Formats: C-alpha cells, structure tokens, sequence
C-alpha cells in the first residue's frame, strides 16, 4: 500500500462514514461515498492517485448529521442507490442516477448509527439506534418487518450490526458490553419476510405487522469490558473491538460448537485470539475487510491506518503493515476497501479523505 | 512416602505440564478451525459474486456549491451542492415492552483439579518399585482452593415421575417443585410479581411411579383406597389397602395459635388481612367484602369507602365476582382487575415530546387505565434514578413505602401521559386483591381526541 | 379526530383507515410468555416433567388470565380440553396429577375436580 491522495471536504466537520459501490460493473469506475456534517458526497476513482468529485448532496435541515451510509441497487431498474442516516434519526434513500430523495423512513425514535442492506436481497435494510434497537425495513414495499429489541435486546445504544456471508443472521454490538446473534431465517422471520413484499396497503385498512423479536437467538457480556462499537461476521467467528485496543476474533459457545446448534441460553464464548494496535480507545472508530475477507484494516485516534492479512492462521503472528503519512494527523472513524482490493480509504475527523493503493 | 517438599514439587511439575500440555491441543484447535472456517468464506464468498457477476448496475455519474481540496497539490474540484427536501421527524423515543400488569425486578479450575490428582496419582502408583500425601501437596501449591479435606471429597465428586427414574419418595418430595414455586395469588408457577415464598400453611387444608403416586394421594385421599385406585390407574380397591399396610405492601399473615393482634404484621403494618391471609376465618381483621347490589362507585360502599376495588371471592352480591366474559358488569368498582382499559392514542404532544390522547369520551371519575411498569425496591429506585438524572426526566412512581413502579422500561400506554398541574386526570392507588396499583381516573369529563395529563407531583409525595 | 396519530409499538404514523393503535390488546403479550417459558428452564432443580406442566399451565392461566379463587375449577377443567392433547403426547399425565394435588393443597380446587379431570384426560387418552 502507498499513500497517493487526500482529499478536504469543505465543511470541516468529522466524516464518519466511507463506503465504496461494491455493485460497480466489471469495468466501471470505483466509485465510493462520504457522510458527515449534513451531507452525502459521492466520487470516483481514477489512475495515478486522481480521486474526481462526482455528486453531493446536503440536507435541508441544518442539525441533520449523517453517520452512515450503504449502497444498494434496485433490482428493476439496475440503479445504485445510497442510503444515509444519522442524528435525526432518518433514513434517506438517495438515488444518483437521478439525483433525487426517493424514499424515507421515520420511525427509529433516535439516532441511526448504521446501515446495512441485506447479502442477497438489495431491498432489505437494517438499521442500528440509539433507541436501543435494531430495525428490518424491506424498502420496496415500503414496511417494517421487524423490532430486534425488547426485553432481551440491548440495555443501552446500539452501536454496529452485520449480515452474515449468506443472509441467514445478524450479529448486533453496543454500549452495553453486549453482542447480540439474531437469526433471520427462522420460519417466524422468513415468514414475515414473504408476508411483507405481499402487503399491498391499496388493498386493506389495516396496517401491516411488524414482528417484535424481543429475544436475541444468542447474547454476551464477555468479549469486552467497555461498549462496543464495530463488530463484523469473519466467516462463523466473530470480529469485534471497544477501546481497549484491540479486535477480538470469538465464537459463541465451545470450541467445537457448531453457530447454528448454538442454543439461545448457551453461557459459553470461546476467543480465538485478537489483533493488537495502539492508541484507539475513543469510541465510534470502525474497522472493514474486502469483499474477499482476507484483508482487514482499521484506523487510528492520531492518523494511523492498521492493515492486517487474515490469511495467515494465529493473530499473534498475523502479517500487519502500519500505514502512515506525515500530513495525516487526524483521527480515522472509517475506512473502506474497493471490492477487488486495488484501493483503500480512509476519511478524518477533519474531513480529509486518504486514498491508499496496493501494489 | 516421598517426602512434602518432593510432592509439592510434583504438584508444581505436572500441574505446569497438564496446563502446557492442553496450551497446545487449543493452540491447535483453533489453528484447525481459522482453516476450516476460510473454506467457509470461500465457498460462499464465491456464491455472492457469482451472483454479482449476473448483474450490470449503471454506473454513477457527475452533475448552491461545495468544493473539495487536496493536500496533495491536485486540483481544487467544485460542484454544484443538492439539497434534498426537508422531513419532519418525531419526538425522541426509547425502547419499551408492553405490559399490562405489573412485573417485579430483583436488586485452577474442576475440571483441571481432577487430572492433575490423578496425574499425582499414577506416580504415587508408579512408586512401588487415591493417596493422602497428595491431597497435601495440592493444598499447599494452591491454598485457596481449599484444604485438604475439603479436595478430599471435591475429587470424589429431584426426580421426576412421568420418566423411566421415578424415585419412591415422600409426598412432600414429589409436589415440592409445585408447593414452593407456585403463586396462591396469580394461580401461575414463578409468578412474575410475588417474590416471597408461600407460607407452609398455604398449602394444607410397585415402581416408584406407584410407590410417590400412593404416598401423594393418601395425603389428599387418605384411606378411600377405592378412589385412591381410580386415580393411582393400574392397582386396586384391594391392592393399594395392601400396600397401605406395609401506606405499607400487603403480604398475608401465617402465625400460627396466634390471634391478629398487635403483633400481627397486617395490623402493624396498617393493612386489612385478605383472603391470602392463615389466619382464622373469624379474623376481627379480614375485610368483608360488599353487599352492594350494584355500582359500588360511592361512600355507600365499603370497599370503595376504603380505596379497595372489589374482591371476586368475597364481594358475591355486586356483580364483581360473575360474567368473566364483558369488562362492563353490574360492578363498576372492578376495572382494574379485569383490565377494562380505555383506547388510548399516541402522537406528538402539544406540549413536548409524546403525549397521549383518549380516542373516546369519558365522565368525571371514569377509570382510564392502570398505570403500569416494574414494581422495585426503594434502593434500586435510588441506584436508578441516578442514571435518570442525566435526562432530566423520570418515570418513576411511588408504589408504597416499600415499592416504586418504574414505567422506564416497560409500561402501557399512558405513561405518554404528560405532567401538568391542571391536568384532566388524576392518579388513585387502589388496593385489588392484595396488590397496590395505580388507576389513572378523570378529574372532569373529557371528550373524543383530548390530551391527557396528570400532576406528577402526588406521584411523588412519598413523604 | 383531526390530528395524526401513531402505533404505539413501532411510531410509525396512522393510515386513517384507523383510529384503533389497539395494537395491545394483547391481554398476554407475546413476551411475556416467551420469558416465562424460558424462567423455568433455567431453575436446576426441577425435572423437564414438572417444567413442561408448570409451563403449559402458566401459558394457559396467561391466556384467559383468570383472577378469582372462584375460577379455578373450571381452569383445570379448561386446561385439560385445551392441552389435553399435548400432556397426553409428551407423556405428562403423572405430573399433570402432581399438579392437580398441590392446586388442592392451596385450597384452590374441589376433589371433584381432581379427577373429574384425570377422567376427561384418559377418556381423552384413549381417543387416539
Ligand atoms: C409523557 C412521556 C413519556 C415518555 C416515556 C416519552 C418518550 N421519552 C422522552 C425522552 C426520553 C429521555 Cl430524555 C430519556 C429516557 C430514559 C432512558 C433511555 N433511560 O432512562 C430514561 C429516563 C427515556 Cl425512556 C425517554 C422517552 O422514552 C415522552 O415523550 N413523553
Ligand atoms: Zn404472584
Ligand atoms: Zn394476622
Ligand atoms: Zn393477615
Ligand atoms: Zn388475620
Ligand atoms: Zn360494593
Ligand atoms: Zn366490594
Ligand atoms: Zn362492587
């Protein structure tokens, strides 16, 4: 990896959220998008380090603030599509094809600190709040399909969320010490997957009904000590990290048991090891890997930028290069790798953007 | 026989190589299972972009101002800045289950010890050429983990009936399961309200599978072996006479040979005994109940009078112990504990935040509905209210001297009900059936699509 | 009337082809059972026989939710005919009599009963 751009929004408020389109044809330019402040700014991806401004968009409420993004498409119609959210607790479903606002959901009763669409059907959104709980939105039918949270959900914020490689369950993380497994292919969940596209609203006077998961299928307190923060699937282990400097890389239950006989008052985790790095112990800092899973990078409070090669077997020997750069000084809340892993940035609590290149 | 500072010195050598040795199998195990976990991804990474290889998403394309620098000496790139229309968004809301009653809250290893012990134990085996001195030597090296008594017997280391095991046991053995854990007052097993366990007097009035199902049954049959058959199934009029030769909280009072005086709780405490009460039917303290014929909405009416809805096994006239099928019955003083809750709306207050609105109208001194949340200790209020603070908010609200209810994290919908003090409604603790809970009433009527509000204050005067 | 109202368990906002947010007339709301069902699991110190029985019955007092003494009676006679089925199936009936006793030792029901319902049961069992 070598430094070769870095880029200054205007607005010089922190950017929180870097996603690159990983729906881009074979061919097309890498094209990656920006959340902080009020906006959501797209751009594209050119040789020799060129990084070519595209699209931005700024909402009209001024006390709206953006935390995250992700990228869809519409089946029917093969646009991308951008969705964002943030501290008004709004999702916006930003078409770049056509430059509009094309849906919005109000609903979580505070603020969203992320978005993931679904592994296999672009049209399921989850989304991850301050209200303590998670949401499903299925985004063509315009309906919710589901309240992850209530009795057993989470205690306090909800920080991160995950699909699993297939879209079979979600791993969810936050300021209670707590990981949380919700599987979503149970017949409850399916079900109320099909009986959701079929909702047709001109066709009834009742509202459609939003299932309330109040039990997660698995829960713990002890991975970390501290409120957690980012947590994604690596294969059936467990990535996830707080401040104490460091990911952890776990299993639920015994060594050997399988994910999916793991029993929803199993009480046993298993940690495989962790990956160390320094200073990194204020909250909201996100790691990714690629597309491929065998590369995974995480930025820092001061400016670094951590890559490690997943590759390898034990964390302990795990190959780790420490990208750094003279002008890069500011706090990275996130970072993301192109889908074929040519290209990784990272974007600043200062609005720079920092383009890495492999090779 | 080897010597202490020898065997300690064991102990020290074998424990440090057990512990080494399983290092390793995990060292090992989780090495086998990155692997068979990247597989995993591969095969089902491949899937995903199988998939993605199908489908040909256009390409995103360029264009108030925003700029964007480089601290790397490109080009300053500027574009025009598109502004996405405004959304309303709604007041904050966190998380809450639903409830429409109460819920009550509360305030080396073995596996390893053993392998080592045994370790220790083949030398101690192997020396000629389940001991004492051993037992000695762990103790020392880990002093903590007990003596060596007490390692002694670690080392060394409820029936059911409708199974293959069923034990021949006690009476008191086989309904135990039921007699503790059972709520005489919500008629449910590990009741979610009642955390005091019942009184002994609150319940008195072959195979094992024969053997436990005879010693039970005498004990509620006695000596009609006739039915005591009937029942047992596969035995006889005879053979079972063969085998037979061979503000305070209420909480009921169980003082035996003891009269409800002075030193009764219930009157110590302030309280009418209840029917949950042990004590005498002739009780001078039990409450009687009304005669009333009907309505029971007035001072006429005793149970009223007192603040107590009407009991259904005690008030038999009034209508409150019949038609469990209709929520408006002859009795109107019953509202409670059948639940008969009026529709409710919730939308944006006028006010601040939520509010409440009532969807129907509604008299002077109508109940509304009960307000609900978890029953706590006075001291988990306090621990609590210290995270609430920081909202300057709170929904807590005095139960009695010894419970408050917490509508935080769960509660029913007229917790949306905002404070004022010149509310339309007013809050009422009653006492039903042996448990406070508070009934929000009208303070005047109120008609189709009013806010509601209530003064927080009272609620708050556990003075 | 004249305003915008919103279901109380997810805030989204009321067609008006509503009114009616009773989306809690849930006399035995869905949780609740699920956590009681999972509170008895968890005790060590009671057969999966007298688990299964005190789950079922909790589930059944929940779902009419009786509140008399006075009810009692006709609960037994109503728990069997409702969960008759599966007391039979999952091999319950022994506990099922376990638990029909210890109701007689709170002096909730007759001794009528304490068999007038083991009778429906077996002339239950028999049906298949
Ligand atoms: C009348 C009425 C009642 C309710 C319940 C609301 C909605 N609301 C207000 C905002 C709010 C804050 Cl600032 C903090 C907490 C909160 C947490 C989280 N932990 O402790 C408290 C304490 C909670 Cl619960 C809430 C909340 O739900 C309303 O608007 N009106
Ligand atoms: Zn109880
Ligand atoms: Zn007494
Ligand atoms: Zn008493
Ligand atoms: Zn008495
Ligand atoms: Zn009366
Ligand atoms: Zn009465
Ligand atoms: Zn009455």
């Amino acid at each position: 990896f070598k430094c070769v751009n870095s880029l200054k929004e205007d607005h010089n408020q922190p950017l929180f959220g870097v996603q690159f389109n990983w729906h881009s044809k074979e061919g097309d330019p890498l094209v990656f998008a920006t959340v902080g402040s009020n906006r959501v700014t797209l751009y594209e991806c050119h040789s020799q380090g060129e990084i070519r401004l595209l699209q931005s968009y700024v909402d009209a409420d001024a006390d709206e603030n953006f935390y995250t993004c992700a990228w869809t498409y519409d089946s029917n119609t093969s646009h991308p599509l951008l969705a964002v959210a943030g501290s008004r607790g709004i999702i916006r479903i930003i078409n770049p094809i056509t430059m509009q606002c094309i849906k919005h959901y109000v609903g979580h009763g505070n603020a969203i600190n992320e978005l993931k669409f679904h592994p296999r059907d672009p049209n399921l959104l989850l989304s991850v709040s301050k209200d303590h709980a998670l949401r499903l939105w299925n985004i063509q039918t315009d309906t919710l399909v589901a309240i992850f949270g209530g009795v057993e959900g989470h205690r306090d914020e909800v920080l991160s969320a995950d699909y699993d490689l297939l879209g079979e369950k979600i791993m969810s993380c936050g300021m209670d010490h707590s990981l949380k497994l919700w599987r979503i292919n149970s017949k409850r969940m399916m079900n109320a997957i099909k009986e959701s596209y079929d909702y047709n609203p001109n066709k009834t006077n009742r509202p459609f009904i939003s299932q309330k998961i109040h039990f997660p299928d698995f829960s713990t307190r002890d991975i970390h000590r501290n409120y957690v923060d980012c947590v994604r699937w690596l294969g059936d282990l467990i990535l996830s990290k707080s401040c104490e400097n460091a990911i952890v890389c776990w299993k639920p239950g015994k060594m050997e048991d399988d994910i999916d006989k793991i029993k929803p008052s199993e009480s046993n985790v298993t940690i495989l090891g962790r990956f160390d790095y320094s200073q990194c112990d204020i909250w909201y800092m996100r790691f990714s890997m690629d597309f491929w899973q065998k590369m995974l990078a995480l930025g820092n409070q001061v400016g670094k930028l951590y890559v490690w090669d997943l590759e390898v077997e034990d964390p302990h020997k795990a190959k780790c290069t420490t990208l750094t750069h003279h002008k890069c000084g500011a706090a990275i809340r996130q970072t993301s790798f192109s889908r074929d892993s040519s290209i990784l940035i990272a974007v600043c609590d200062d609005a720079s953007i920092w383009r890495w290149d492999r090779l | 026989e080897k010597g202490p500072i020898c065997w300690r010195k064991r102990v020290k050598s074998e424990y440090m190589r057990l512990r080494q040795l399983k290092r390793f199998r995990r060292a090992d195990e989780v090495k086998s299972m990155f692997n068979s976990n990247r597989q995993k991804i591969q095969e089902r990474t491949e899937i995903l972009n199988q998939e993605w290889k199908q489908r040909r998403i256009q390409p995103v394309h360029i264009m108030r101002e925003c700029s964007v620098t480089s601290d790397l000496d490109f080009p300053k790139q500027v574009i025009p800045l598109k502004t996405l229309n405004a959304v309303a968004s709604v007041p904050i809301m966190y998380s809450w289950s639903p409830l429409q009653q109460n819920f009550m809250v509360e305030d080396i290893n073995d596996e390893i010890f053993v392998e080592l012990v045994n370790a220790l134990g083949q030398l101690d085996r192997r020396d000629e050429k389940p001991s004492d001195k051993i037992f000695e030597a762990i103790s020392s090296m880990f002093p903590d983990k007990g003596t060596a008594e007490e390692l002694k017997e670690k080392y060394k280391e409820t029936p059911n009936i409708d199974g293959p095991n069923a034990k021949s046991v006690q009476r008191e053995q086989s309904l135990h399961s039921f007699h503790t854990l059972f709520c005489r007052r919500c008629f449910k097993y590990d009741c979610f309200l009642h955390p005091f366990h019942a009184t002994p007097n609150t319940y008195k009035r072959w195979s094992g599978a024969e053997a436990s199902m005879f010693r039970v049954l005498i004990g509620t049959y006695y000596d009609n072996f006739c039915a005591i058959a009937r029942l047992i199934g596969t035995k006889t009029c005879r053979q079972v006479y063969e085998f037979r030769v061979k503000v305070y909280n209420y909480q009921p009072c169980d003082h035996p040979r003891q009269p409800c005086d002075n030193s009764c709780p219930c009157v110590i405490a302030q309280n009418f005994c209840e029917k949950f009460c042990q004590c005498s039917s002739e009780c001078q303290n039990r409450f009687p109940g009304c005669r009333c014929k009907a309505q029971c909405n007035t001072k006429q009416c005793p149970c009223y009078l007192a603040v107590r809805e009407c009991d259904p096994d005690l008030c038999l006239t009034c209508g409150a112990a019949d038609h469990w099928d209709s929520k408006n019955v002859s009795c109107k003083n019953c509202s409670i504990q059948r639940g008969s809750k009026k529709h409710l709306l919730l939308a944006p207050s006028d006010v601040a935040g939520w509010g409440i609105f009532i969807k129907d109208p509604v008299q002077k001194n109508e109940f509304i509905s009960e307000y609900c949340g978890e029953i706590i200790s006075q001291d988990e209020a306090d621990r609590r209210g210290k995270v609430y603070d920081k909202y300057m908010c709170s929904f807590l609200f005095n139960l009695n001297n010894d419970f408050v209810v917490d509508a935080t994290r769960k509660g029913n919908k007229i917790r949306f009900a905002n404070h004022s003090v010149n509310p339309n409604c007013y809050a009422k603790v009653m006492m039903v059936n042996g448990d406070h809970r508070i009934g929000i009433f009208a303070k005047r009527a109120i008609q189709t699509g009013e806010e509601l509000f209530f003064d927080y204050r009272y609620s708050q005067a556990d003075a | 009337h004249n305003r915008l109202y919103f279901h109380s368990d997810t805030c989204l906002p009321l067609r008006p082809q509503e009114m009616e947010v009773d989306d809690e007339d849930e006399k035995d709301p869905e949780w609740l059972r699920e956590k009681t069902i999972t509170q008895i699991e968890e005790f060590s110190d009671v057969n999966e026989g007298e688990k299964e029985v005190m789950k079922l019955w909790n589930l059944h007092v929940m779902k009419h939710g009786f509140i008399a003494d006075n009810q009692m009676n006709h609960a037994c006679m109503l728990f069997v005919e409702n969960y008759g089925q599966k007391i039979i199936k999952k091999n319950l009936c022994r506990n099922f009599m376990l638990h029909l006793v210890s109701m007689h030792d709170f002096n909730l029901i007759s001794i009528m009963s304490i068999d007038k319902a083991v009778t429906k049961l077996r002339e239950m069992q028999q049906k298949l």
